């Protein structure tokens, strides 16, 4: 094993040489570690990812910190393998980076505890698993609209509407109340602040004990947003080959990660193309995300946030990871144009689990029940918006009865922020809220207020806070 | 003596190509044998491709560079305060040059995560509707967009000047904007008398696309020194579109490949690192706290654009202008629907969050109705009532230029009644009424606000709501 | 005593390599001096300057004239001083083209003349003017709506075949005639005739005593409508520097001048941007508009007609040079075609100067009130165009009716507008100006017909109109 040579650096890329014979594959794992010469240096600590070989003993590599410091002439180790991430029950709890590197301040990882390589292909077709089972999360609308195959990919795509951040802290909790398997949350890209919240949110609540979790500083060089992610997906994929104990993950965004990796492969790319995107923007996000696949030994479940700039769905980097979700909510606007939040658009979040055979029909009439009387609104709004008048031109009579008081009965109040609005509420299971939506679908309490019906937990805390506030 | 001494060959658009420095290190700092500054970026195979910072007229081939190893640093400290310098230090009004020896380097690490805090500490911005609609922490990064001659730098003059009775610094950092322009906001700020805080640096338009680019960070490296003394600091920008106009114009010269737009790849890297090192800082590194208030400009509120779709992912908080409601008579235009703020409530006061709680709502439904009721013809009159409190509201929502408004005399007006007490000639009565009213609480009831000063809080209703009664009695009507 | 010889030539723009460290500097005139040595040969006396310097004792030129004759081998001489104009009071009364050499046939300028290279930095900051005052035109629009501050800087966006030029030359009469100073006017990327019909007609008149002319037109080569703008700035610069006269500011089409870099920037090897305009756009327009500006010494009232093509404000080149002007108007080619002059947008058009501290709280008022009359007819289009007239409100009724009124009332005839109709001009007093757009706004004069308040001046003019014309 010999050692390397840097010729010429730009921005965070940076080139590196080597002698013939010890030349590293793609995706091995750089380490430069330097001491200052004299007073016109400073000391410099950083690793680098291989990404092509040029031919003359040289390769092309990246960054994962600053760059500000690197010098040519510096000696360059070969590790050989690709970056590796400790593994076990020694992570739980802990708080990791892009490298490995505990940052949870505690203490510095064991020298030799399991560490495993980031990079390899995804598990095969030859025993990937087909059984749905569904989970209750526990949200009437999530439940309702579209409920969440548990095992498959759950994915809150909200065209980078304003609501994700606060469902997914909701989800977590709620989640793993529900059922207490281990729990995984990564961040490509994150506003730091937003970051430390959740962090001491989970130590406050007690759920940190038994999670994992890896941040990615916005700020570090793209090499860190583009390789985070896997780190998440290694430690799942571990603790669902070793033990069988069934994992749940969560991912922040997707989009940045695609971003963040297309600003590095445009400018050490081939060519650009789409918008000025990625070449290989398909391939690089299939490979992540097709390993986060239900096998035959266990089961992981994914929550996924993905920004959509503009508004505009048509955008490549979302258009192409519609076939790697099995349920889609829609988020958009998410009603936010109303005083409404976070509901998922009425209609046009779609799932796999709207099925009679896979749900069981005794939802599925409800569902269609509920889809029928509120779908006809906004079908007939832009007329009734010209037709707004007292008159009766439009049958549109218990549709306009129904349709706002009842999304009104769309919001949940049992563990939201009440730092951030203050209102207290108590959990329900659809199980039981199949009940109230019986009694909403016959109208028993037409008769009560629209703002009675909104931002209330359960059927009778609606009859009750509606009998109590100004009866 | 030890050095490493280069050979220039290029010299063109103010970008210089420099041949040997076996020593050279990135980003460091050079002179060019003229008693000009240089900075080195993109460090090819075999030569340099050297910045210049400032004039190159001086410059041709054959020329040789002095090796410094010296990482882009500017001076910061105390004497600062109240000066007007370049970002390099050296102050552009004469009054001679900088004193404090104190230096950190510009490109510098974030602090880090686990050393932040949740921001639980009111700003008092002073202008009634961001302060009711829009909060803003004390460590928050709060976003201002809009389309030109909007308003954005008098809300940036308003913001700087109301800190008058805090533990504030206020740096004012003006990327691309007019000189005389400046020297204007400058007077300005003289008269109001907030020059015993601020620090202003400039960057005009004669100046090299070099120190356009690099101002910003200039600003925010001189605010960092101050932000680990302890204190709270204020940093306000201008024009980070022609920041990113500048750093493309740079990236093309140095024969980068061009991105999107002609943007180069690390816009986004750059811009992180921009904003990124401001935050609230936990009793393990001081009790500091800093704040931004960016600044980009859009053409009729147009947020398709790159940079903005950029920048808006990053910041804690959107600030909308439009001129179509500026013209419309709501002089601070801050349309109320697009506008959000990821850290409501906790960055209101315990007042306001119990008065404004129901104000965004309001509004949002005026809005609401008013869309259906763009034309005022046949209309349900049940549904009335509320369009007209929404549009004896919105009017409260407005102040002139020059005019800060404290959050205790703002939180009665505001107050979740004084949005539906009597309001009888509403069209016309109330700008008139509000003033009237601080001069009637400042002569006759200061204890009221008094009360509200000393306890965040409202008092009993009742006991302000005899005051109400003997100002409603008191003030002529209309 | 330096020598050099051409070597690439590529349409306007020309290589020289000279010897070893004797290069000249940048923005050095290089001139070509040949006299032809055969039949197959032309005379050539050209002038170059320096533009970049490429390596290996290379220097990448610009000329100032058509490039035609060149022959690889040709000669060069370098003068060593970059391209002088004579400067002083006797250019009062003459014209020049870019390259400081009279036209107007009166002989020349004596060869030992006092002069003074063209390029120099901006000034500094402890002499810049900080005190606000109005200079009036007469125009009843900019004289209301957006005050023209001294001092300052004026711009005139509009399109092509809309009026900049009419209202250039209406404010020359306005104002030149009457000021007592310096003036200064330096066409530049303009209609070439225009040259005759402004110089002949100053003549006239009797203004052409105490004025400075500079003429760069259209059909002159890159060069000369990059340099020429510069020249007569210097020109103008001599005099708010040295004798401290207030001094008069005229550019006819200042895009041409940024626009000639879009042509030259290509075959310097510069990619470009989105548009085709070169990257260094922001640089060279920041460093020629900082050099108008008021000092301590002196006041510049500079009136600038920038171009916009394509009818185009999301174009780089006024897109980015708004920032420059302290008082402008955009001149809409909507309302020119639908039979209002000069077609001054009253919305769009924004200023500094508007101040109720400075024109007084009614004149804010007045303005305040037809700003809103005219943003509701602006926005109530869509409802007329749609569905009819009378569907709105009884308020909007007269609001529409109103704000018919004025924006024909805004219109007026000018001296210059005497050559296109026989219809003479008309001077208007900014008090008056006030008081009838007040007048019209009480609505004393709804009962006049709409169409009636074309083509006047104050509010008598209007009046007796009404009273002329027998409805
Ligand atoms: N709320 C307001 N009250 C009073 N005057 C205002 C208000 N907003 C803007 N103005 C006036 O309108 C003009 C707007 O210019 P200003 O530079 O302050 O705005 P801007 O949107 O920041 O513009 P720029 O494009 O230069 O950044 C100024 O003359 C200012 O005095
Ligand atoms: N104030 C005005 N009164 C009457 N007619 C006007 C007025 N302004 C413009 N026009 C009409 O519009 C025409 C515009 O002519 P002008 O040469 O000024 O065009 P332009 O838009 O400045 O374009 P360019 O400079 O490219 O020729 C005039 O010849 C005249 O017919
Ligand atoms: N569940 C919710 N309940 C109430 N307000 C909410 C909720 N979700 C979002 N909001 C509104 O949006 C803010 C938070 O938006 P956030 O979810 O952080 O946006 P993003 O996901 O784009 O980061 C809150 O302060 C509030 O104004
Ligand atoms: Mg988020
Ligand atoms: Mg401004
Ligand atoms: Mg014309």
């Amino acid at each position: 094993m010999t050692r390397g040579r840097v010729i010429q650096v730009m921005g965070p890329v940076v080139d590196v040489k080597f002698e013939n014979g010890h030349l590293p594959a793609i995706y091995n794992a750089l380490k430069i570690q330097h001491k200052a010469r004299n007073e016109n240096e400073v000391d410099i600590d950083l690793t680098l990812e291989v990404a092509l070989h040029l031919g003359d003993d040289t390769v092309r590599t990246i960054a994962m910190a600053s760059t500000d410091g690197l010098i040519r002439g510096m000696e360059v180790i070969d590790t050989g393998a690709p970056i590796s991430v400790p593994v076990g029950e020694v992570t739980l709890g802990r708080v990791f980076n892009v490298l490995g590197e505990p940052i949870d301040l505690e203490g510095d990882i064991p020298a030799d505890a399991r560490r495993d390589p980031i990079h390899r292909p995804a598990p095969k077709f030859e025993e990937l698993a087909t059984e749905v089972e569904i989970l209750e999360t526990g949200i009437k609308v999530v439940d309702l609209l579209a409920p969440y195959i548990k095992g498959g990919k759950i994915g809150l795509f909200g065209g980078a509407g304003v609501g994700k951040t606060v469902l997914i802290q909701e989800l977590i909790h709620n989640i793993a109340q529900e059922h207490g398997g281990i729990s995984v949350f990564a961040g490509v890209g994150e506003r730091t602040r937003e970051g430390n919240d959740l962090y001491h949110e989970m130590k406050d609540s007690g759920v940190i004990s038994k999670t994992a979790m890896v941040f990615g500083q916005m700020n570090e060089p793209p090499g860190a947003r583009m390789r985070v992610a896997l780190t998440g997906l290694t430690m799942a994929e571990y603790f669902r080959d070793e033990q069988g104990q069934d994992v749940l993950l969560f991912i922040d965004n997707i989009f940045r990660f695609t971003q963040a990796g297309s600003e590095v492969s445009a400018l050490l790319g081939r060519m650009p193309s789409a918008v000025g995107y990625q070449p290989t923007l398909a391939t690089e996000m299939g490979q992540l995300q097709e390993r986060i696949t239900s096998t035959a030994k266990g089961s992981i479940t994914s929550i996924q946030a993905i920004y959509v700039p503009a508004d505009d769905y048509t955008d490549p980097a979302p258009a192409t990871t519609f076939s790697h979700l099995d349920a889609t909510t829609n988020l958009e606007r998410k009603l936010a144009e109303m005083g409404i939040y976070p509901a998922v658009d009425p209609l046009a979040s779609t799932s796999r689990a709207l099925a009679p055979e896979i749900v069981g029909e005794e939802h599925y009439q409800v569902a269609r029940k509920v889809q029928q009387t509120l779908q006809r609104y906004k079908e007939l709004q832009d007329i009734i918006a010209i037709l707004g008048m007292d008159e009766l031109s439009d049958e549109d009579k218990l549709v306009v009865h129904r349709a706002r008081r009842i999304q009104f009965f769309l919001s949940q109040n049992f563990h939201v922020a009440e730092q951030f609005t203050g209102q207290p509420g108590s959990y329900v299971p659809v199980k039981e809220t199949v009940r109230g939506f019986k009694e909403i679908l016959e109208g028993k309490y037409d008769h009560l207020p629209e703002d009675a019906f909104r931002l209330v937990g359960r059927i009778e805390e609606v009859v009750e806070k509606a009998k109590a506030m100004g009866v | 003596q030890v050095s490493d001494v280069g050979t220039v060959i290029q010299v063109g658009d103010g970008i210089a190509r420099a041949h040997g420095l076996d020593n050279v290190m990135s980003g460091e700092l050079v002179e060019f044998a003229n008693g000009v500054m240089g900075m080195a970026l993109n460090l090819e195979e075999n030569n340099v491709g050297i910045v210049i910072l400032g004039p190159y007229t001086g410059i041709k081939e054959g020329d040789e560079v002095r090796r410094t190893g010296r990482i882009m640093e500017v001076p910061v400290g105390e004497a600062l305060i109240g000066r007007v310098v370049n970002p390099l230090g050296q102050p552009v009004d004469g009054l001679g040059p900088v004193e404090t020896t104190e230096t950190r380097p510009i490109e510098s690490p974030a602090p880090g995560v686990m050393d932040r805090r949740s921001v639980h500490e009111p700003l008092q911005t002073g202008i009634k509707a961001i302060d009711a609609l829009v909060p803003i922490g004390r460590g928050q990064r709060e976003l201002i967009i809009g389309d030109r001659q909007t308003g954005k730098t008098s809300v940036a003059i308003d913001t700087i000047i109301n800190q008058k009775d805090q533990n504030m610094i206020s740096i004012y950092v003006a990327i691309g904007q007019k000189e005389s322009t400046v020297r204007t906001v400058v007077e300005t700020l003289r008269k109001h008398g907030a020059l015993d805080y601020t620090i202003v640096v400039t960057a005009s338009a004669s100046q090299p696309a070099p120190l356009l680019f690099l101002a910003p960070y200039a600003g925010v490296a001189m605010g960092e020194y101050f932000m680990y003394k302890g204190k709270h600091v204020l940093v306000v920008y201008d024009d980070l579109s022609k920041q990113a106009a500048a750093y493309r114009e740079l990236s093309l010269l140095l024969r980068r490949p061009p991105g999107r737009e002609a943007y180069p790849g690390d816009i986004f890297y750059l811009h992180s690192r921009l904003l990124e090192r401001a935050a609230k800082l936990s009793d393990a590194k001081g009790g500091g706290s800093l704040t931004a208030l960016p600044f980009v400009e859009t053409q009729a509120g147009d947020i398709s654009a790159y940079i903005p779709t950029n920048v808006i992912s990053i910041t804690d908080g959107q600030i909308f202008l439009q001129s179509d409601l500026f013209f419309s008579g709501v002089r601070p235009a801050i349309n109320a629907g697009l506008s959000v703020s990821r850290v409501g409530g906790a960055a209101q006061i315990k007042a306001m969050k119990k008065v404004a709680g129901t104000l965004r709502l309001d509004l949002a439904a005026y809005r609401e109705l008013e869309a259906f009721a763009q034309f005022g013809s046949d209309l349900d009159k049940a549904t009335q009532a509320k369009l007209a409190r929404g549009a004896r509201t919105v009017e409260v929502l407005k102040q002139d230029l020059h005019q800060p408004i404290p959050v205790e005399k703002q939180v009665l007006i505001i107050y979740a009644l004084t949005r539906g007490f009597l309001d009888d000639i509403p069209v016309e009565d109330v700008r008139r009424f509000e003033k009237e009213f601080y001069l009637f609480l400042d002569q006759n009831g200061q204890h009221l606000l008094e009360h509200i000063r000393t306890t965040k809080d409202l008092p009993n209703e009742d006991d302000l709501n005899k005051a109400i009664e003997a100002f409603k009695k008191t003030f002529v009507v209309s």
